[PDB]
């Protein structure tokens, strides 16, 4: 399946995942693609974190979702 | 002393129009030092318990943020054990259009909505995403224990 | 700096419904330095003056004063 991950300047890149995968699985396409480190990497879905663990469909993201990709801190 | 006057125009304006569900004042004969209740929300597990403040001023108020901290024990992902509050609006969020009064409110919203994603204490944090209940449960107890 | 302040405010003196500094918390009163945000929001110039300083973020709405759109 298709989804988008966008960041906070609006730009957009699109990967091929399966609602099966994990964001961890996610977060390593997204290396890929743009060279940030998996560490690095904050997912965000309808408000939501998202957690390294879990997968997509645990989220219910489906096809043509916007992810949102800003940067993990160390907090708090 | 532009802080003293600011401080002074505050507490008129807590005079004039008591707040409901909170209580702040100063500490003796100290303007730069108060003192303050929440009460906990009624949503919120925390719900019959009230929670003590103390609040200190900076010299050059209100242009840098006061320094606010529960002198009650409380579990919550952004209050550890020494009373310290993780809010944004108290460190890079701060206005100088901002009161002691909204301060308050902004406090008692964060009892009622959590920010487990950055929060002071972990381990709480944890358990508010994994385990709702098991949260609200030890919440609510140790609102029995130290809030009444 | 100072002048980037001058450069997107409107610094004049205050004409007479009353208004309060949200920082000072004392209403504006005939001639006393005013300065308006392009938020429109508006203070009292030293009160303003000394945020702006630390801040380019107007205290009331938080937009930046060199916002534009
Ligand atoms: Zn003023
Ligand atoms: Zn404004």
């Amino acid at each position: 399946m298709q989804i988008f991950v966008k960041t906070l300047t609006g730009k957009t890149i699109t990967l091929e995942v399966e609602p099966s995968d994990t964001i961890e699985n996610v977060k390593a396409k997204i290396q890929d693609k743009e060279g940030i480190p998996p560490d690095q990497q904050r997912l965000i879905f309808a408000g939501k974190q998202l957690e390294d663990g879990r997968t997509l469909s645990d989220y219910n993201i489906q096809k043509e979702s916007t992810l949102h990709l800003v940067l993990r801190l160390r907090g708090g | 002393s532009m802080a003293l006057k600011r401080i002074h125009k505050e507490l008129n304006d807590l005079a004039r129009d008591p707040p409901a569900q909170s209580s702040a004042g100063p500490v003796g004969d100290d303007m730069f030092h108060w003192q303050a209740t929440i009460m906990g929300p009624n949503d919120s597990p925390y719900q019959g318990g009230v929670f003590f403040l103390t609040i200190h001023f900076p010299t050059d108020y209100p242009f840098k943020p006061p320094k606010v901290a529960f002198t009650t024990r409380i579990y919550h992902p952004n209050i550890n054990s020494n009373g310290s509050i993780k809010l944004d609006i108290l460190r890079s969020q701060w206005s100088p259009a901002l009161t002691i009064s909204k301060v308050l409110l902004s406090i008692s919203s964060l009892l009622s909505d959590p920010n487990p994603d950055d929060p002071l204490v972990p381990e709480i944090a944890r358990i508010y995403k994994t385990d709702r209940e098991k949260y609200n449960r030890i919440a609510r107890e140790w609102t029995q224990k130290y809030a009444m | 700096v100072q002048n980037t302040i001058e450069r997107f405010t409107f610094p004049h003196k205050y004409k007479k419904t009353d208004e309060k500094c949200t920082i000072c918390l004392s209403m504006l009163e005939d001639g006393e330095d005013v300065r308006r945000l392009p938020c429109m929001h508006l203070f009292h110039q030293l009160c303003v003056d000394q945020w702006l300083a630390m801040s380019k973020k107007c205290p009331i709405c938080r937009v930046d004063i060199e916002t534009q759109l």
